[PDB]
C-alpha cells in the first residue's frame, strides 16, 4: 500500500503556528526551509546574537569534551600514535578561541596550525584530526562574524590556494562521516548533491565563506565549487566505476574558465572544448533515456547541475532542449533532492523524541550533552512536526512534473519517503 | 660453439642479400595492371612473398636473441628455408614456356549527351568569370587556371563545358589529354593537329624532335589569341617542358590544367587565387541525378525505398562516378530490383569493373614504399576517424619507414609520407594538432572497399565480423589480425607467426583470447578495451609498440625491462599511479605518453633518443631530476606541468631547456600566480617553432626580452597572458617574420578591475606579414591598429570596445583579405542610447567592405 | 611414425603447388590453334597433362584415407611421381632449338 | 544431422511423429522442396509450416494432397522471401478463401502460381 499525497494549500493561520515552532526549537532555529519559497509563510522575527552565542558555548562545549576524550585515549592506546600532539593542537585551539589577540597573530596561528595538520594508522584518530581542522575554520568564521576581523584580510586568508584545497576536502569528508550511516539506512544515499551541501547547520560556516566569494571574485567561487565536486567523486560518495571525463584534471577547469570569459568560444570551439561539448552531449543523452540503469542517470545529474550551476550556459544547445524539455525536469530532481534532504533531517530529529536516546544520532561531537535536547513533548510538536511534514509533500507534489521517463527519479523516492515516514510517525508518537 | 657462432653470421649475411633481391623482383612485379600479368608469374610472386615472410622472421630471430638451444633452432630454421627456396625455384624452372591493348576507360565520357549533367550551371558560370573577369580581359596578359580534386569527380567534364561555351571569342583552340606515362612528341603533335587540322593534317606521321615542334608551335601562335585546355597531369617534369611552347607574351590568351595531384597544381597556376578546387554534389542535387538515372519518368521514389536509397547515397558521398556506377546497378534496365535486394547490396558487371579500374590509377602511381603504408589502412573500421600519430608510430614498428642517411629521424620521414599520400588526394585531413600538424584523417568508402579487397588478397591483414568476412577458407599462416566484431570466438592455436593485434571491440569477450602464446608480436594495441591488467606482457621480447590507452590498468609489471626493443608506450587514461623502476632500462625508445599525475623513477637521464615526451609530472622533484633532464638532446616535443614544483629552481629548468639544440613545440602550464621561470638572458632554442602557455589564469610581468626577431626567426604560433599589455608590446611582435598565429589575453582587465585602454600603432609598414588570425582578447582597436594598410593576409579578428568610445572609424578597408570579426562590448560606463549606436556604427562599418564579413557583438 | 606424417604434410603441400603452375601452362597452351603448334610443345603439353593426373589421384587418396600401410604407399607414389617430373623437365630441356 | 542439403524431393511426411517435422527445421540451405501429405495427420501442420518459415534461402515449393480442405500454412505465416514459384498440383483439394499472405509485400518475388480455390470472390484477382 502507499499513503496517497496530502492536498493542501498554505494558509498563513497554520504557518503562523509552524513559523514560531521552527523559531522556537532548536535545530529548526539554524536551519532555513524550503518552505521560506511559498507565498505567503512571511513574518519570521529572528535575531542571530542569541544563535551565535549559542554557538560560541555549542563550540567551547564540544572542544572540551573532545579534549576529555583525547587525554584517556592517551591513557590506554593500541600503538601510540603521538597522541599528546593531538592534544597541543586542540590546547592552542581552545587558547585561540578564548583571547581576543590582535588579527595579525590570529592569522599566522591559524595558518600554522592549519598547514601542519595537512600532513593512517587509526580511524578515529583522522576523525579526530577532522574534527580539529573543522573546528578551527569554525572558530575562523566565528571570528570573522565577530567583527573582530576585516573583509579584506579574510580574503587574503581564504583565497590563496592552501585554503582552498583543504575547504573542499573538510566540507565533504566531515558531511560524508557524519551522516553517511543515516543516510544508508534512511536509503537516500543515492541523492546526496555537493550543491545542497551547505543548507544543515552544521555546515552554515561554509555557506557564508560561499556568498562571501560570490561578494568578491566569482571566480574563486566557481573554482570552489568544481573542486569541492571532484573531491566528492574522489572519496567515493558517487561511484561512476571508470573515470570521470572532466573533474580530476587541471587542463579542463582552464578551458571552463576561458569559455567562461569569453562565450563565443563555444561556436568555434577547440579541441579541447570541442571533446568536453562530446562529452557532455552523450552524458546527457545518457540522462534522458528511461531504462538505463538508476545510477547512471543519477551521476549524470549530478554532473550536468554542477556545470550548469558554476559555468551557466555552457550545457545549453537551443533547438533540441523544447523536444526533450529536460531543464524542468533538471529543476524537479534538484527541488527532489532539497526535500529529501530535509526529510530525513527530520527523521534524524525523530531521535531525540525517543525515552531513552541520550546517545546522538547525528554524528560525532555534533551536540554536547550540556545542552541534549530533552524527550519532553511540547503541546505544539506532535501537531506541528505532521503539519510540517504534509506541508512539505504537498509544496513538492505541486511543481514536480509527472511523466514516466522522469517520474523514475522523482515520484518514486518521494512515494517511499511518506511510505517510511507515515508507517514509523505513530510507533513512535506513542513511546 | 665458435663455428657455430661463424656458419651462422655467415647464413644470416647471405639471407640479407637474398632479401633484397626479392624486394626488387616484387617491387618490379607489382606495377603491372592485373590484366598483362600471366599466371604463372602470379602464383610464383605469391609464394616468393611468403619465403620473404619466413626469412625475415628468422633474421629478426637472430638480432634479437644474440645460448645452444638458440643457435641450434636457428642453425635448423636456416638449413630449412633455404631448401625451400631452391625447390620453388627449379618448380618455377620446370614449367616455363615462352609461346591487344585496350583503350582508357575515360574516353567514352567525353561522348555523353549534355542533357543529362545534373548541376553544371553553376559551376560552369563560376568558373566563366574566372576566366574572363572583366570587360577588357581581352587585354590582360596571359592567365592560367587548374583544377584539383579525386577521381570521378567531374573535372574534364566542367572543363568540357566551359569550352564549348565561350571557344567562340577565341581565334585558336585545343583540347588535349595527357596519361600517366605520356610521350612528349605525342602530345605537341596532339596540340598541333587540334590547332589546324588542314595545315598540320600529317602532322602525326613527321619525324622530327621536340626542339622542331615547339618552334612550330611557337610561329603558329604569333599574333593570336588562343584558349588550350591541358588534362590528366600526373607530374611536374611533363609541364616544365610544354611550358616552353607558350614562352612568349600574348594579350588575352587563357590556359586551362586539370589534375588529381596538388603539388602539380600549384606549381602550374602563379597565385593561389588562380586554383579552382572541385567539391561534391549536394544532397538534392545528387538525389535528383539518382532519381532521374533510375526512375527516369516517374521520378517519384516509392515509400519502403527511402531509407535504403538515403543510406546508400550516404555511403556515395556525392561523387558522380559513384552515383552513376550504382544507380545503373540497381536500376536493372529490364526490372528495379527488390527492397531486400537493395538491403543486401548497400550491406555488401561492366560499369562496376569500370570504376574500380578507374580509381586504382591512383595506386598503381605510388612510389613502391608507399603501397604497404596505403593497405595497412584497411585495418581500422569504416566511417570512424584515425588519429596520425597513431599511424605514424605504428608504421615505424612495423617496418616500413627505414632510410640509410646518419642524419635523419624516422619521425620526420613518416610524417612525410603521411602528407605525400594526402597530397595525392587519397586522404581527407580533419582537424589540426595540438602540435600544429594534422589531427586525424578520413577515407573514402568505396576506396575502402577497393583497400579491402587488395589487402585481402594478399594475406596482409585479416579482419573478423560475422556477417561478412569470417575466417579464410583455407589459411594457416596469418600474420595481422584485426577483431571488429567481438561475437566471434578465435582459435589461435595455428597462429603462430603473427605481428600485430588490434582490437576494437568495447565487449568483455574481447579481452577473452589469450595473447601470450603469439611469442611473436610486434604492434600490441588495446587502446579503449576494458582489459584490466597484463602480467604477460614480459616474456614477449619483440614488442615494438605496447598501446594502453583508455585501458583500466592499475600497474605493470616489474619485468618491461626485458623488452630492449621497444619504440612506443603510450600510457594515457589509466589507472596507474608509480611506474616501476625498471623502465629506466629501455634504452631504444623514442616516444612516452604519460600522465602528470604519474611518478616517474629518478634515472630518467638514461633515456637518450626520446623524441617526444608527453606531460611531465614535474612536482617533488629534487634537483639532480631537473639537471638529468639536460641530457636528453635529440627531443622536439616537450610538456610541463609545473602543479607542485618548487618555482626556486627555475633557472636549472631553464639552463636544461636552454640544452637542446632540435626542438619544434613547447608547452608550460601553470596554475596561478606569476610564473617564475624562463627569465631574461636565456637564449632559446633557433629551431623553436610553437610556443603556448595555455594557463590563462598565471600572467607574465611587462614581457619577455627574448621575442626578438632574431633570437625567435621561425616562429608560427604564441598564446600569451600578460599582466599589462603596453602600446609598443604589439610593435614587437610585427617585427617577428612569419608569427601566422597570435592570441593575447590581458589580465588585469579581468581578475583586476582595470579598463580597456586604446592602443596606438606608429613608426611602419608591414607591421604583420603572415598573420591570419589574431585575438587580442583584452584589447581592441580597429584603425589605429593598422595604419597604411598592414598584415594583407589577415581573416579573422577578435577585438574589444567599450561602449564609451561611441565618439576613431572603423574602417574596414585597411584590410582587404577580411573575413570574419567578432567583437565584445563593454555597456556599463556608456548608456543604451551610446550601445545600440555603436552597434548599428560597427555593423555599417562591416557592411561596407566589399568581402562584407560577419559580426558577433556578444 | 611422427616424422613421417611430417614429411607426408610437406610433399603435399608441394604437390598442390605444382598443380596451380602446370594448369597456368596448359591453359595458356590450349589457346592456339593447331596450325600454329610446333610439335615439341604439343607432345611436351601431352605428357604434362598424364602427370597432372597422377598427382591428383595421389593429392585424392592422402585427403579420403587420413595408417602405416597407407602412409607407406603414400610417400612411395610420392616420391615415384616426383622422380618422373624431373625427368620429363631434363628431356624438354635436352632437344630444344629455337631456330 | 544432414546438413548441406540444397534438393530434397518427394518426402512421405506419413506415419510420422513431431520430433521429425521439427527436425526439418534444421536443413537451413535448402533451396527445393516437395511434400505429400499422403497419410500425414493434419494435426501437427502449425510445427511444419514453422519448420519452413525456418529456411531463409528457398526458391520452390510443392504441396500435394489427395482430396479434403488443406489444414496448414495457415495465416500469420510470414513466407520465407526469396521464394519464387508456388505449387498445389493436387486440383481437389481446395483452399477456402484465400491465403492472407499473398500480398505484394510479403512476396515480392514470384513468376508462377497454381491454386485451387473453394470459391472465388471478385476481389481475389484484385490481389493477383
Ligand atoms: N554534373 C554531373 N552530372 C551528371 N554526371 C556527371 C556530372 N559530372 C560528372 N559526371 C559524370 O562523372 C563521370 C566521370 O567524370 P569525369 O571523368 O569528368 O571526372 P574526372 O575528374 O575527369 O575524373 P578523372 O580525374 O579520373 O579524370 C562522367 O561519366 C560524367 O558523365
Amino acid at each position: 500500500v502507499n499513503f496517497p499525497f496530502p492536498k493542501k494549500m498554505i494558509t498563513e493561520s497554520n504557518s503562523k503556528d509552524i513559523r514560531e515552532y521552527l523559531a522556537s526549537t532548536f535545530p529548526f532555529e539554524q536551519q532555513s526551509t524550503i518552505l521560506d519559497s511559498v507565498k505567503s509563510i512571511a513574518k519570521v522575527q529572528i535575531d542571530d546574537r542569541k544563535a551565535f552565542d549559542l554557538q560560541l558555548k555549542f563550540r567551547q562545549e564540544n572542544l572540551a569534551e573532545l579534549k576529555d576524550q583525547i587525554i584517556l585515549s592517551l591513557g590506554a592506546n593500541n600503538g601510540n600514535q603521538n597522541w599528546q600532539k593531538l592534544l597541543d593542537y586542540t590546547n592552542k585551539l581552545d587558547e585561540l578561541s578564548n583571547t581576543k589577540i590582535s588579527p595579525e597573530e590570529f592569522i599566522e596561528e591559524i595558518q600554522k596550525v592549519l598547514y601542519k595538520v595537512k600532513l593512517s594508522t587509526s580511524k578515529l584518530y583522522s576523525q579526530f584530526n577532522l574534527s580539529i581542522q573543522d573546528f578551527a575554520l569554525q572558530i575562523i568564521h566565528s571570528k570573522y562574524k565577530s567583527n573582530q576581523i576585516s573583509q579584506n584580510d579574510l580574503l587574503k586568508l581564504i583565497t590563496e590556494d592552501e585554503m582552498l584545497k583543504i575547504l573542499a576536502k573538510t566540507k565533504v569528508l566531515t558531511y560524508k562521516m557524519k551522516y553517511f550511516d543515516s543516510a544508508s539506512k534512511m536509503g537516500i544515499n543515492k541523492y546526496i548533491s555537493t550543491e545542497m551541501m551547505d543548507l544543515d547547520w552544521q555546515f552554515s560556516h561554509y555557506k557564508t565563506f560561499n556568498d562571501a566569494l560570490k561578494k568578491n571574485k566569482a571566480s574563486d567561487s566557481s573554482y570552489l565549487g568544481w573542486l569541492t565536486h571532484g573531491y566528492s567523486i574522489k572519496y567515493g560518495l558517487s561511484p561512476n566505476n571508470e573515470r570521470s571525463m572532466f573533474f580530476q584534471d587541471g587542463r579542463k577547469y582552464a578551458e571552463l574558465y576561458a569559455f567562461s570569459k569569453s562565450p563565443h568560444r563555444k561556436i568555434i570551439p577547440g579541441e579541447h572544448l570541442k571533446d568536453l561539448l562530446a562529452k557532455i552531449n552523450k552524458s546527457k543523452g545518457i540522462f534522458l533515456d528511461q531504462n538505463a540503469l538508476l545510477d547512471k542517470r543519477i551521476y549524470a545529474f549530478h554532473e550536468l547541475n554542477t556545470l550548469e550551476t558554476h559555468f551557466p550556459g555552457i550545457t545549453s544547445s537551443f533547438t533540441d532542449d523544447l523536444k526533450s524539455n529536460y531543464r524542468k525536469k533538471m529543476e524537479s530532481v534538484s527541488l527532489t533532492c532539497q526535500v529529501l534532504q530535509e526529510i530525513g533531517n527530520i527523521h534524524r530529529f525523530i531521535e531525540s523524541k525517543v525515552p531513552y536516546h541520550s546517545s546522538t544520532e547525528y554524528g560525532l561531537f555534533s551536540i554536547p550533552k550540556i545542552f541534549s535536547i530533552p524527550i519532553d513533548y511540547k503541546h505544539g510538536e506532535k501537531e506541528n512536526l505532521v503539519s510540517y511534514v504534509d506541508f512539505l509533500y504537498s509544496t513538492a507534489h505541486e511543481r514536480i512534473l509527472q511523466d514516466n521517463s522522469i517520474n523514475q527519479l522523482c515520484l518514486d523516492p518521494l512515494q517511499e519517503s511518506l511510505n517510511r515516514i507515515k508507517s514509523n510517525i505513530p510507533v513512535f508518537f506513542n513511546l | 660453439t665458435i663455428t657455430l657462432e661463424k656458419k651462422v653470421r655467415k647464413g644470416i649475411e647471405s639471407l640479407i642479400t637474398e632479401l633484397k633481391l626479392m624486394q626488387a623482383v616484387l617491387s618490379k612485379v607489382s606495377k603491372v595492371p592485373a590484366d598483362q600479368l600471366d599466371e604463372g608469374v602470379k602464383i610464383w610472386a605469391g609464394n616468393v612473398k611468403e619465403l620473404s615472410y619466413q626469412m625475415e622472421d628468422i633474421v629478426d630471430a637472430f638480432m634479437v636473441r644474440v645460448n645452444g638451444k638458440d643457435l641450434h633452432r636457428i642453425s635448423a630454421a636456416l638449413e630449412e628455408v633455404v631448401l625451400q627456396a631452391k625447390q620453388l625455384a627449379e618448380l618455377r624452372q620446370r614449367y616455363e614456356q615462352e609461346m591487344q591493348t585496350s583503350v582508357d576507360p575515360r574516353m567514352m565520357a567525353l561522348y555523353t549527351d549534355v542533357t543529362e549533367l545534373v548541376g553544371i550551371e553553376e559551376t560552369r558560370d563560376k568558373l566563366i568569370n574566372m576566366l574572363t573577369e572583366g570587360d577588357d580581359w581581352s587585354k590582360h596578359p596571359l592567365k592560367t587556371i587548374s583544377i584539383v580534386g579525386f577521381g570521378g569527380l567531374g573535372k574534364t567534364t566542367l572543363a568540357k563545358a566551359a569550352y564549348d561555351k565561350i571557344k567562340v571569342q577565341f581565334d585558336c583552340g585545343a583540347f588535349v589529354s595527357v596519361s600517366r606515362n605520356p610521350e612528349m612528341k605525342k602530345v605537341l603533335k596532339d596540340i598541333l593537329y587540334g590547332l589546324d587540322k588542314v595545315k598540320y593534317e600529317n602532322i602525326h606521321n613527321a619525324a622530327r624532335d621536340e626542339k622542331y615542334l615547339i618552334d612550330d608551335i611557337i610561329e603558329f601562335l604569333n599574333d593570336k589569341r588562343y584558349l588550350i585546355v591541358i588534362d590528366d597531369i600526373w607530374n611536374e617534369k611533363a609541364w616544365e617542358l610544354i611550358k616552353c611552347a607558350f614562352s612568349k607574351k600574348s594579350p588575352g590568351s587563357r590556359l586551362i590544367t586539370t589534375t588529381r595531384n596538388v603539388s602539380v597544381s600549384e606549381a602550374c597556376c602563379s597565385s593561389e587565387d588562380d586554383i579552382y578546387r572541385m567539391e561534391p554534389l549536394s544532397n538534392d542535387v545528387s538525389r535528383t541525378l539518382f532519381c532521374k538515372r533510375i526512375f527516369s519518368q516517374e521520378e517519384g521514389c516509392p515509400q519502403e525505398l527511402l531509407k535504403v536509397s538515403e543510406e546508400i547515397l550516404k555511403k556515395c558521398g556525392g561523387v558522380p562516378l559513384a552515383i552513376i556506377t550504382i544507380a545503373s546497378l540497381l536500376a536493372n534496365k529490364g526490372h528495379i530490383k527488390a527492397k531486400d535486394e537493395w538491403y543486401a547490396l548497400l550491406s555488401s558487371n561492366r560499369s562496376l569493373e569500370q570504376m574500380k579500374k578507374i580509381l586504382l590509377f591512383s595506386y598503381y602511381d605510388l612510389p613502391s614504399y608507399l603501397k604497404p603504408c596505403l593497405l595497412y589502412l584497411s585495418i581500422f573500421p569504416e566511417d570512424r576517424e584515425i588519429r596520425r600519430a597513431r599511424l605514424v608510430w605504428r608504421w615505424i614498428s612495423e617496418g616500413f619507414v627505414y632510410s640509410e642517411k646518419q642524419d635523419i629521424s624516422l619521425y620526420e620521414l613518416g610524417d612525410s609520407y603521411f602528407n605525400e599520400l594526402v597530397n595525392r588526394s587519397m586522404i581527407q585531413p580533419i582537424g589540426i594538432d595540438d602540435e600544429g600538424k594534422v589531427k586525424a584523417c578520413r577515407v573514402h568508402d568505396m576506396v575502402l572497399d577497393l583497400i579491402c579487397s587488395l589487402s585481402s588478397e594478399e594475406n596482409f591483414v585479416t579482419i573478423l565480423d560475422d556477417p561478412r568476412r569470417k575466417m579464410p577458407n583455407s589459411e594457416s599462416k596469418v600474420r595481422r589480425l584485426s577483431i571488429q566484431n567481438s561475437k566471434i570466438d578465435v582459435d589461435t592455436t595455428r597462429m603462430e607467426h603473427m605481428r600485430s593485434v588490434t582490437v576494437f571491440s568495447d565487449n568483455v569477450v574481447g579481452k577473452v583470447l589469450d595473447i601470450s602464446r603469439f611469442k611473436v608480436l610486434r604492434v600490441l594495441d588495446l587502446e579503449g578495451c576494458h582489459v584490466s591488467d597484463v602480467g604477460y606482457v614480459g616474456n614477449l621480447l619483440h614488442l615494438r609498440y605496447l598501446g594502453l590507452k583508455g585501458t583500466h590498468v592499475k600497474d605493470l609489471p616489474m619485468e618491461v625491462g626485458k623488452l630492449q626493443f621497444l619504440l612506443t608506450l603510450d600510457l594515457r587514461g589509466t589507472k596507474i599511479e608509480v611506474l616501476p623502476w625498471s623502465v629506466v632500462q629501455l634504452r631504444r625508445l623514442m616516444c612516452l605518453y604519460v600522465d602528470y599525475g604519474m611518478k616517474l623513477p629518478s634515472g630518467i637521464g638514461n633515456l637518450t633518443f626520446l623524441e617526444v615526451l608527453d606531460d611531465l609530472g614535474l612536482s617533488d622533484v629534487d634537483l639532480d631530476f631537473v639537471k638529468e633532464l639536460g641530457r636528453l638532446t635529440k627531443l622536439r616535443v616537450l610538456r610541463l606541468d609545473f602543479h607542485g614544483f618548487d618555482q626556486s629552481m627555475g633557472k636549472a629548468l631553464e639552463e636544461s631547456i636552454s640544452n637542446m639544440y632540435k626542438l619544434d613545440s613547447l608547452d608550460v602550464f601553470v596554475n596561478r600566480g606569476l610564473i617564475n621561470c624562463l627569465s631574461e638572458h636565456w637564449v632559446p632554442p633557433p629551431r623553436l617553432c610553437r610556443l603556448a602557455f595555455p594557463s590563462k589564469r598565471s600572467w607574465f610581468k611587462t614581457l619577455p626580452s627574448w621575442i626578438n626577431p632574431s633570437s625567435l626567426p621561425l616562429l608560427s604560433y604564441l598564446d600569451i597572458t600578460l599582466f599589462e599589455v603596453r602600446s609598443e608590446d604589439i610593435q614587437l611582435l610585427g617585427t617577428l617574420p612569419a608569427l601566422v598565429y597570435l592570441e593575447i589575453w590581458n589580465y588585469s582587465v579581468f581578475e583586476e578591475a582595470h579598463e580597456v585602454e586604446a592602443p596606438v600603432l606608429s613608426s611602419g609598414a608591414a607591421l604583420f606579414p603572415c598573420a591570419t588570425e589574431c585575438r587580442f582578447i583584452g584589447i581592441g582597436a580597429v584603425p589605429s591598429m593598422f595604419p597604411q594598410g598592414a598584415a594583407p593576409r589577415l581573416k579573422r579578428l577578435w577585438f574589444t570596445f567599450p561602449a564609451k568610445w561611441s565618439s576613431i572609424g572603423l574602417g574596414m578597408r585597411h584590410l582587404p583579405s577580411l573575413q570574419r570579426v567578432v567583437v565584445d562590448v563593454i555597456s556599463e560606463g556608456a548608456s543604451r542610447e551610446e550601445a545600440d549606436e555603436a552597434e548599428a556604427a560597427l555593423r555599417a562599418a562591416a557592411e561596407d567592405h566589399p568581402n562584407r564579413p560577419i559580426l558577433d557583438i556578444w
